[PDB]
């Protein structure tokens, strides 16, 4: 397994995933990852993003994730389906996905990261998600549509 | 004494060097960090756009 759920009282309160050799976790999710391996790393508190991250333990290097800034119009697949990314805004159906769904990685065709899922804005029919996303230089930015809720 | 001294009276061209280095030194340090995280915000603002 490549991502491991957050529980703080025994609840599911986000995704922790390995991605590029890296743990990330968003900010606002509370709790222990059920990895020891991964609850007992020292992360880094990156406020610019609302993630944490830390170093992959060399037990642990081969469950990552490999991950591209290659990421053109079109369908991308996660934990809950397909996931539609057009005019640089990732969205999914409404009601796909909600409280506790944040940290879950977003994959292509070839199974490369491509985003990590922060929160999201139910607009009608489609839910827009917030994301962390790298641009055309695959710099690491963060989307956030006006409005958006952290799950 | 013939004259008046004042406040400033004591105070050599030396002293006046090293008052103007450590105020100048430190609003220059002081001014390069401000500076730095202006330009550092503008650098984000260009990575998102």
């Amino acid at each position: 397994d490549k991502t491991f759920p957050i529980m703080l009282n025994g609840q599911v309160n986000g995704y922790a995933c390995v991605v590029g050799g890296r743990v990330f976790k968003p900010l606002h999710v509370e709790g222990r990852i059920d990895n020891e391996q991964l609850a007992a790393i020292k992360l880094k508190k990156a406020s610019i993003y609302d993630l944490e991250y830390g170093d992959v333990p060399q037990c642990m290097k081969s469950d990552t994730l490999q991950y591209t800034s290659d990421k053109p119009p079109g369908f991308y697949n996660w934990h809950h389906g397909a996931v539609q990314y057009e005019n640089n805004r990732f969205t999914v159906p409404r009601g796909v996905g909600g409280k506790g769904d944040s940290g879950r990685p977003i994959l292509d065709n070839k199974g490369r990261v491509v985003a990590i899922v922060l929160g999201g804005v139910n607009e009608g029919s489609r839910t827009a998600l917030s994301v962390v996303t790298w641009n055309q230089k695959g710099v690491t930015v963060k989307d956030t549509p006006e409005g958006s809720e952290p799950w | 004494a013939q004259h008046t001294e004042s406040f400033t009276s004591a105070i050599s061209a030396t002293a006046w060097s090293w008052i103007k280095v450590l105020v100048g030194g430190t609003s220059a340090f002081i001014v390069l960090g401000l500076i730095a995280t202006a330009v550092v915000a503008l650098v984000l603002f260009f990575h998102r756009h």
